């Protein structure tokens, strides 16, 4: 689990991966993305469910 | 013969005038949305 980033500027929901998250991966497994999103009244929300392979 | 002279007072006159200008600033955009409250995912039904 990790932080997004809002971009202002290109008006997207962006996120890099980086080495440190694919060592506790395993090339093949069809993950499931779940997106989550906070507005200032504390709501939690669910907006993507994705499932992702990393192959 | 006299020679005698005068004397007077120091008369000057000038036109004095001070001016300034204006300029309106604007910065606007098309709106996208717009900062709203409780910003969830919605399931609208009729």
């Amino acid at each position: 689990q990790s932080p997004m980033t809002v971009n202002k500027e290109s008006n997207r929901l962006e996120y890099i991966f980086s080495q440190n998250d694919y060592k506790v991966l395993v090339k093949g497994k069809v993950y499931d993305m779940i997106v989550n999103v906070v507005d200032e009244s504390g709501n939690h929300s669910t907006i993507l469910k994705q499932k992702v392979r990393f192959n | 013969t006299r020679v005698h002279s005068y004397r007077g007072v120091l008369i000057i006159t000038d036109e004095l005038t001070v001016e300034a200008g204006s300029r309106v600033s604007l910065s606007g955009y098309v709106s996208d949305g717009g900062t709203s409250d409780v910003f969830t995912i919605c399931r609208l039904l009729d």
